[PDB]
């Protein structure tokens, strides 16, 4: 109406792609953090009722065996978008009989991102920008790797950040917190208790989806024992 | 299979044979081989004849629409100037073959259309697998501005000595003459063979044959 | 040879005023009979009959294409199919496909909506119009079937004795063919009335 | 080019078009013309007011066949009648190649209704601007048919479209019977025209046309002022 | 509004502002002079210096289109870039399928026509830039037409495009340029340019110059870089 | 002072409240817009179309801005409006004539070929996202068994038969002349048609032109391809009227 | 050709359209699903019985498979194409894998059909939330909710449609895991559900029940007779 | 475009559809259509509008058309919409007839046409179709059944229905004088001709004014039978007939 898709604004900038960045904070809040002996991936899950069964409710999905992704804002949008990476990476896998590199990956969505208009393609197309930042940590040949993807197509290599309802101010304890030379356990310990100030709610392990990535082992999530073991010492 | 026009003094002369056949016997002894297009264009067609017919009928339709857009009467031109392009671009593979005569505004023509798209104007035109002999008819007894009556009875030698020596055509001649003023189109022109009788006459009534199931469903 | 494939024979004769049509009713692969009921001739109006031969599949393919055109033109339009019209519609039906053809020769036969006037026609597999007074036979019996009708067809017939030379013209073009016979069935679509008949043929 | 999706002719809230209503006025603006039915035939007459006599009243035509027995008029904008009588044609050509039978004319106005329902309701266009009277013949019997911008049709045997359409509703009403003559037809519709001409007919203003079981023919200038002479 | 918003509507009384604003473009850019004489056409465009950092010859408004074409632009440089890219794609065109190089009076109709088109459609906008097309051939002679943005193109003796197209115009009224000499034609461009050029206005400036005709073997060049200091000296003295 | 605007009505081709198209009917000053006048007739045997030519400066080529176009051989044209528009409909209508001569046979009657034109301009009209095409065309021809023929098309679309008019900014006031003319004198020859002609255009517009100030297309039936007058003629007209 | 953006980002990010789907599945007719340990149940009120009606066409809860249902809550239409495309979707997974379909998977194609039609050119969302009850290979209950935002989610129990956020905080509050232990049980808690929004009760109001792989039915009037008269009987005595 | 689209595609602020709202305030004030279902048969009352009498009026019917061989649908709002509507149903019943060598039951076909209108109103761009249909016919699985559809792309089975002005009015005297699994074609057509009478209050019952038509089931054979004028007047006059026996016993 009035307003096309690609407009942009009197200082030079997409006021929808800003509207997709404020959709951003209105999401759930999510933290990714990256050591050298792996990848930590959290998000909160942001339960409505008890009704709800939390196996469906899960932000944290795998890309492949070494790539997991924390979503955050049009959790619907995302997982169209977390299918093409998927298919990506396997179609990169067939063609060069290697793992695709989560730069590369990221590099893709990035392609995918920003891709929609009314008339500027084939009609099978997007209308509207994604509308999920995304993280997709992972181990590849480089080592551990944590990328931040933003809806802009601006994907960015983070060794750790925090988006969603809780992004800023509490990615800044987490950085006054961080260290460049922490281990796995400090960092998914430094993670969970971050998340944990910052929860709008009382958390427990239906309230929380936690995911690493390592070096040896492949993408694995954390079940609610590990969880509890975790978080008990928090 | 045996077609024919030609120009006469006044107008144009088309006759055709009648014996349409598939595969070796005959099919139909009342073909209409003679298609009106305008009331000033017929055109004789040889060859498939489902084809020849289609082909007719859709030139005929767009000289209907042409002439009745502009106000002026249909053009052999443009007849046969469609036939060529709309064959060329099948290259040939509507298996007709052509004889246009009119009578346009600017006088009578006469054209010979080859399924492949080829045309050309002649004075005497003939066609079909009988072709042959109505040919070597006009090559022997055609003149420049000939009468009416000299024409039709050219025309309908042509056609007789196409139906005895071809063995695809005859029972029939179809005739039609255009003119700057008349048109005429005279289906059973001379019919050149008859049928004897049956000398013994064979009928059957009822119960000379068998019969298994009736069912009568009465309507109204 | 595709034509004779499955085999079949369908003719259609005139009366005074009255029409007759006739068709096998064998079906079966080239070698094999399979069934000895099958229906060749369906109506496509009230008073109007069509036989079909030829490949059985295109038959009950064009038969099914053609209600379904015939149906829809008669229900936006509020009448009764007039002869003349299903043929040359058949006719530009088989034509459609002059690429892909049919292998199929029907006839038409019925009456006239308004005057009852006799109507009979053929077709090929590209869908040539050929309307003869007489009679017009279809399928791989056609050679046999002319022959017949040539001598056994008179001008002015009534119900009854169209019948019988009908019937006798089936019978006796079947049984000296192969591909084709093993009962006959007959439709005789008179002014006020239709008349359907199995011949006791030789079913083998 | 590009073509734009969307139907410019939309649903008003009180659902009526007033798109159409706008195009029907413009229909009402535009020259008139009449329509009436004999008990063997239809006869259309129209009015053909140029400017001054510099035009080549002549040259031009309104009343235009579509077959050899179908014919029509239209009320409203002639760059509109031109493609819809040209499109009809078109598909009265082509029912012609299908069926080998001539256009019903009933079915031919099924068309053409179709065919302005598509503009009404298709993006991009604009609806058409003319009323059509359309007579034919066919299995004997004659046929007067209305359609309308909205893109519906009615069998009418008389009608009067364009200025003070109305009133001549109403006079052919007045002046109509059920088993007239062609020439009784041919009388109400010169006397029609006539009461609602406004400037003093003549023969090259008055084009007619006539359809009846010999077909349909557009009367020439001769017998036209022989019949306004006829009917005075 | 409704009457200036695209070039698919008239204003309440037939006027296309769309258009009017693409001649507004056109006029507000950079200084476009071209001189046709009876041995040659000659161009002489005004560049302005946004910094001494660039190139000389750099976003060059003369193209040579055809072999034989060449086209001085104004107006956005881009727009002007594309429409050559367009003319030598119509001149290709006719080359494939005439065995010869294009006239100029078809190349500028054909040119002209394919503008109009982008201005007819909401889909597009107007062009914003106007085009001079100068080309020589033997039996023709030295031929030069003028575009406009809005698609209608005139044969000139000389024309101007830009801010000072009318003075540019005027002062060169006195000269006879129908049956002139290219060499002599090319130091009176020059002049003319630098007078009708506003050195408070734009204090940087720089000149591309180029002609087309017999002396080029009937192929589009630039000027000699000697002709073109000794123009630039002439153009220096008649600044007196 | 409230320049209010009825939506869409006043500013694409839509059905105005008053049974009008707003974008169509501009077209009709969109003629006006080119300030300049054609004026053509036709005689018993000949058509004419004059028109004056422009000249707002020297610099351009005037030889060059003839603003009279031949369709065919034996079909000549003018234009009023926007001239880029006036190229394209004379590219669309030379296009369309060779069409119909490959598709037909012969050449395209007149009569044909202007409902053709106007059909076209039509298309314009229904559709609501192209610019109408603001511009008049007026053509000439030697028809047989109808003799001379001259026809006009216009951005709606409504063409006519005639034996003589106008399009421009003074379309009116040669139609007026044309009333009077018609009323006055009848029988016309070749001679008494080009003076005529020339009458028109000198009375309407009362410029006194010189020969080079107009542009004159001639068909007759002796040469039925259209042939432009050149300075010569201009001038034998010019001094025959004069005397 | 029709490909105009109609669902863009509104300022601060916020789906207008989905919001307005979402007003449409309000102001539509209540459903609700309860998943029992045994049995799957869906309840809908048949508003406006309007005697002299086929509720048979107008019947809301539809069965995709032998495994698998479905009850909507918004536009009808949109519902029934929304069905349709969910019956396309179970057979072509039965024919390309041979083996019984999956609840969630057929929930989350037709949540990506959702996010399709947010996402497209010239479309809108489809303004229908669905509950698809059904059971997995094992017999395990299953029941999701999805909305025309696209997001889909299984619940224990839930509600759609007019007073479908009361519906589901009294079943919060009301749900234990011995309620659900057998079909009585199952039926009351749904009756009992929508008593408060149906004002007849036991004539504007269809159960559908679905057990473990056992050819689920539409529950007969005279048993949601008896079952209101049930569950009078324990309102009268507690 | 953006500006001088109609975008009548899309949602609204409150969730209702302004498009098909106003569509179906037309039909409201359309001409009225009553559906009917009898023991042996189902009835069809149309009232016509436009009654001038320049009209030819030769055809069987106006707003009631011929789907298929076995049913029978009426038409309320825009007669154009209503003939491509009505020969797009005939196309798509033929072709179930052609892919399955069965009649195409009635459900069926209502629920393709259902499909296709929701399709036009969820997107296009354009106008939805503002007609009203009242679908009647016989089939294998149900027999006499008849349903109503709606512009929005909804339809409902009916025991009867009408649609037009007083719709409320009508679909009350049918439920208040409706003998559920009791009504005779007769008693049916009673009721139908009280409706006719009351929910069109103005212009009193009047032959030329209505058509009748009635589906039933003979011999296997489903007829549709389109009652002429006659009968519309014997209808008119056992109307009078029974309300003034009811009027003198009151």
């Amino acid at each position: 109406y009035d307003r096309g898709v690609n407009t942009f604004s009197p200082e030079g900038r997409l006021f929808q792609v800003e509207y997709a960045i404020e959709a951003i904070k209105l999401g759930s809040t999510a933290i990714g953090i990256q050591t050298s002996e792996g990848v930590c991936l959290a998000v909160e899950k942001r339960i409505t009722s008890p009704l709800m069964e939390p196996s469906s409710i899960e932000k944290i999905v795998e890309i492949d065996a070494h790539i997991g992704c924390a979503m955050s804002g049009l959790i619907a949008d995302a997982k169209t978008l977390i299918d093409k990476a998927r298919v990506e990476t396997q179609n990169h896998w067939f063609t060069y009989n290697e793992t695709m590199t989560v730069e590369s990956v990221t590099q893709a969505v990035s392609n995918l991102a920003l891709q929609f208009g009314e008339e500027d393609a084939d009609p099978g197309a997007m209308s509207r920008p994604f509308g999920v930042a995304l993280l997709f940590g992972g181990v590849d040949e480089k080592g551990p790797q944590l990328f931040h993807m933003d809806p802009s197509g601006t994907f960015v290599q983070c060794d750790a950040r925090a988006i969603g309802s809780a992004s800023e101010g509490a990615q800044s304890s987490l950085q006054e917190v961080y260290h460049k030379s922490m281990t796995l356990k400090e960092a998914i310990k430094s993670s969970l208790i971050i998340l944990k100030q910052v929860m709008e709610e009382k958390l427990n392990a239906t309230n929380i989806e936690l995911a690493t990535v390592q070096p040896g082992q492949n993408f694995h999530m954390f079940t609610k024992e590990e969880l509890e073991e975790v978080i008990k010492d928090i | 299979t045996t077609i024919a026009g030609v120009v006469y003094k006044d107008g144009i002369v088309l006759g055709a044979d009648t014996r349409a056949t598939e595969g070796m016997v005959v099919a139909d002894k009342n073909c209409s081989k003679i298609h009106f297009i305008s009331p000033n264009i017929y055109c004789c067609g040889a060859g498939t004849a489902a084809d020849t017919d289609m082909t007719t009928q859709l030139i005929s339709s767009n000289l209907e629409l042409h002439s009745l857009s502009t106000g002026r009467l249909p053009r052999v031109v443009t007849a046969n100037r469609m036939l060529k392009q709309m064959l060329f671009r099948y290259q040939g593979y509507i298996g007709a073959a052509l004889v246009l005569g009119g009578v346009d505004v600017t006088g009578p023509h006469l054209y010979s259309i080859y399924p492949h798209g080829s045309t050309d104007k002649l004075p005497y035109v003939t066609m079909g697998s009988g072709s042959l002999a109505a040919m070597a008819v006009f090559e022997d007894k055609f003149r420049p501005d000939m009468e009416e009556e000299e024409a039709k009875n050219l025309v309908s030698e042509a056609i007789a000595a196409g139906i005895f020596n071809d063995l695809g055509s005859g029972s029939n001649i179809d005739l039609c003459v255009i003119s700057k003023n008349k048109l005429d189109f005279l289906r059973p022109y001379t019919v050149p063979n008859k049928k004897g009788t049956r000398l013994g006459r064979y009928r059957c009534e009822k119960g000379t044959t068998a019969v298994l199931t009736e069912k009568i469903t009465p309507l109204e | 040879s595709i034509m004779s494939y499955n085999g079949g024979a369908v003719m259609a004769m005139k009366g005074k005023n009255c029409v007759a049509i006739a068709a096998d009713r064998r079906f079966g692969i080239q070698a094999q009979m399979v069934t000895t009921d099958f229906q060749k001739i369906f109506p496509m109006g009230d008073r109007l009959y069509i036989g079909l031969a030829g490949l059985a599949t295109d038959v009950q393919t064009v038969a099914q294409r053609l209600k379904f055109r015939l149906n829809l033109y008669e229900l936006k339009e509020g009448r009764q199919i007039k002869p003349y019209t299903l043929m040359s519609m058949v006719a530009n039906l088989l034509y459609e496909k002059r690429f892909g053809p049919y292998y199929t020769e029907p006839v038409i036969a019925g009456l006239d909506p308004k005057t009852f006037k006799p109507f009979i026609c053929s077709l090929d597999l590209i869908g040539c119009p050929m309307v003869t007074d007489d009679f017009v036979v279809s399928g791989t019996c056609a050679e046999q079937m002319y022959g017949m009708c040539e001598s056994l067809w008179e001008p002015n017939m009534d119900p009854d004795h169209l019948f019988e030379t009908i019937s006798q013209a089936m019978l006796n073009a079947v049984d000296r063919d192969a591909v084709s016979g093993m009962g006959v069935i007959v439709h005789i679509i008179e002014k006020d009335k239709i008349t359907t008949r199995t011949l006791k043929a030789r079913m083998d | 080019e590009r073509g734009y999706s969307f139907s410019l002719t939309t649903f008003s809230p009180s659902g009526k078009l007033v798109q159409i209503e706008y195009a029907l006025a413009a229909v009402a603006g535009g020259a008139p013309s009449v329509g009436i039915k004999a008990a063997n035939g239809v006869v259309l007459a129209t009015e053909k007011k140029q400017k001054s006599i510099l035009y080549d009243e002549r040259s031009v035509h309104k009343v235009e066949p579509i077959t050899k027995h179908i014919g029509l008029v239209y009320s409203g904008m002639g760059p509109d009648y031109r493609v819809l009588v040209h499109r009809a044609r078109k598909l009265a050509q082509q029912y012609y190649l299908v069926y080998q039978e001539p256009i019903p004319t009933a079915q031919l106005v099924q068309r053409v209704a179709s065919v302005m329902q598509e503009y009404t309701q298709s993006g991009g266009v604009r609806p058409f601007g003319v009323s059509l009277l359309i007579c034919g013949w066919n299995e004997g019997r004659p046929y007067l048919f209305q359609s309308d911008p909205s893109g519906a049709y009615f069998a009418w045997k008389a009608t009067a479209m364009g200025k003070n359409y109305v009133n001549g509703k109403t006079f052919l009403e007045k002046r109509y019977n059920e088993d007239l003559e062609l020439e009784d037809a041919i009388h109400t519709a010169i006397l029609t025209l006539k009461e609602s001409f406004e400037g003093q007919m003549t023969e090259d203003n008055i084009e007619v046309g006539i359809c009846n079981e010999a077909g349909f023919r557009r009367l020439t200038p001769t017998e036209v002022k022989d019949y306004l002479a006829a009917i005075a | 509004t409704g009457y200036d918003l695209s070039a698919s509507t008239f204003s309440p009384d037939g006027r296309v502002f769309q258009v009017e604003y693409a001649m507004k473009a056109v006029e507000n850019s950079s200084t476009a002079i071209g001189i046709r004489c009876k041995d040659g056409v000659v161009f002489g465009v005004e560049k302005l210096v946004l910094s001494k950092l660039y190139e000389e010859g750099s976003n060059k408004r003369l193209f040579n289109v055809d072999r034989h074409v060449g086209m001085a632009v104004a107006g956005l440089l881009a727009d002007a870039r594309s429409l050559a890219d367009i003319a030598r794609e119509e001149a290709s065109n006719f080359r494939s399928n005439f065995g010869y190089n294009i006239p100029l009076k078809h190349l500028a109709d054909r040119v002209a026509m394919y503008v109009h088109a982008y201005t007819l459609y909401s889909a597009v906008r107007p062009f914003g830039c106007s085009f001079m097309l100068g080309s020589y051939s033997v039996n023709d002679g030295a031929q030069l037409y003028m575009i406009d943005p809005s698609g209608v193109s005139y044969g000139y003796w000389g024309c101007a495009i830009g801010k000072a197209r009318q003075a540019a115009k005027t002062e060169i009224e006195k000269l006879q340029m129908k049956e002139m000499t290219c060499r002599d034609i090319v130091k009176e461009v020059a002049k003319i340019i630098y007078i009708v050029h506003d050195e408070v206005k734009d204090k940087a400036f720089e000149l591309e110059l180029s002609w087309v005709g017999e002396l080029t073997n009937g192929r589009h060049e630039i000027v000699p870089k000697d002709i073109r200091e000794e123009a630039e000296k002439y153009a220096k003295e008649s600044l007196k | 002072s409230r320049g209010s605007s009825a939506g869409f009505d006043r500013h694409i081709t839509i059905f105005s409240p008053e049974g009008r198209l707003y974008q169509v009917e501009y077209a009709f000053k969109a003629i006006n817009q080119g300030g300049l006048t054609s004026v053509a007739v036709r005689g018993k045997d000949c058509a004419v179309i004059v028109t004056q030519k422009k000249v707002p400066d020297k610099l351009l080529d005037s030889s060059t801005v003839t603003h009279l176009f031949k369709i065919t051989e034996n079909i000549g044209c003018v234009m009023t409006g926007m001239t880029a528009d006036s190229r394209s409909q004379v590219q669309r209508a030379r296009y369309e004539a060779a069409n119909w001569k490959y598709k037909y046979g012969y050449e395209i009657p007149v009569d044909m070929l202007c409902k053709r034109i106007a059909d076209i301009s039509q298309v314009y009209t229904q559709n609501a996202e192209m610019r109408p095409l603001g511009c008049c065309m007026i053509l000439i021809g030697i028809d047989e068994e109808q003799g001379p023929q001259v026809y006009k098309c216009d951005p709606a679309g409504y063409y006519c038969g005639f034996k003589a008019t106008a399009a421009g900014v003074k379309q009116t006031e040669s139609t007026s002349f044309l009333e009077k003319k018609v009323k006055k004198k009848f029988d016309w020859t070749f001679e008494q048609t080009v003076e005529t002609a020339i009458t028109c255009l000198s009375t309407v517009l009362s410029i006194d032109f010189k020969p080079s100030e107009i542009e004159v297309g001639v068909v007759t039936v002796e040469n039925p391809k259209f042939r432009i007058l050149t300075e010569a003629e201009i001038d034998a007209h010019l001094v025959a009227l004069a005397e | 050709s029709y490909d105009r953006a109609i669902t863009v980002f509104s300022p601060d990010g916020h789906l207008f359209q989905v919001e307005y789907a979402q007003e449409a599945v309000k102001k539509g007719s209540t459903a609700v699903g309860v998943r029992g340990r045994d049995i799957v149940v869906l309840g809908v009120e048949k508003k406006s019985v309007a005697k002299l009606q086929d509720e048979r066409t107008v019947r809301k809860i539809c069965a995709l498979d032998d495994n698998v249902c479905m009850a909507f809550a918004g536009l009808t239409a949109d519902a029934r194409i929304v069905i349709n495309r969910a019956r396309v979707e179970c057979q072509s997974h039965r024919l390309t894998v041979e083996d019984p379909v999956t609840v969630e998977y057929i929930t989350r194609y037709i949540a990506s059909l959702k996010q399709r039609y947010t996402q497209s050119n010239g479309r809108r969302p489809f303004g229908i939330s669905a509950l698809i009850v059904g059971f997995d290979f094992d017999g395990t209950p299953r029941l999701y909710q999805t909305d025309p935002s696209g997001t889909y989610h299984a619940w224990k129990a839930n509600a759609i449609g007019r007073g479908a956020k009361s519906v589901r905080e009294f079943l919060e509050k009301n749900y234990t895991d011995e309620a659900i232990e057998t079909d009585d049980l199952t039926i009351k808690l749904v009756i009992k559900a929508l008593l408060e929004v149906v004002q007849s009760g036991g004539k504007n109001i269809e159960l559908a029940v679905m057990r473990r792989d056992q050819s689920l039915k539409i529950l007969n009037p005279e048993e949601i007779e008896k079952y209101v008269a049930e569950i009078e009987k324990e309102k009268e005595e507690n | 475009s953006r500006r001088y689209d109609s975008r009548t595609t899309i949602f609204s602020p409150e969730g209702r559809l302004y498009q098909v709202e106003y569509a179906m305030e037309a039909i409201g004030h359309a001409g009225t259509c009553l559906g009917i279902l009898a023991n042996d048969g189902v009835l069809l009352a149309a009232e016509r509008r436009n009654i001038h009498k320049l009209l030819d009026e030769v055809f069987f019917s106006e707003k009631i058309y011929k789907l298929n061989e076995d049913m029978a649908c009426s038409v309320a709002g825009i007669t154009s919409d209503a003939n491509v509507l009505t020969n797009e149903l005939r196309l798509i019943a033929q072709r179930y007839l052609l892919q399955y060598q069965e009649p195409i039951p009635c459900e069926q076909l209502v629920t393709a046409l259902c499909d296709i209108k929701q399709a036009y109103t969820q997107f296009g761009g354009k106008r939805p179709f503002g007609v009203s249909l009242l679908y009647i016919g016989w089939d294998k699985h149900y027999g006499f059944q008849l349903y109503q559809s709606d512009p929005s792309g909804n339809y409902g089975g009916w025991k009867a229905t009408c649609i037009g002005n007083n719709s409320a009015a009508a679909v009350s005297m049918l439920k208040q004088d409706y003998k559920e699994g009791e009504m005779t074609l007769k008693s049916a057509l009673a009721l139908a001709i009280k409706v006719l009478n009351k929910t069109m209050d103005v212009s009193k019952l009047s032959a030329e004014k209505v058509e009748i038509a009635t589906l039933t089931r003979e011999n296997g054979k489903t007829v549709i039978r389109v009652l002429k004028q006659k009968e519309v007047e014997q209808l008119i006059k056992k109307h009078e007939e029974e309300e003034a026996k009811a009027e003198r016993e009151k």
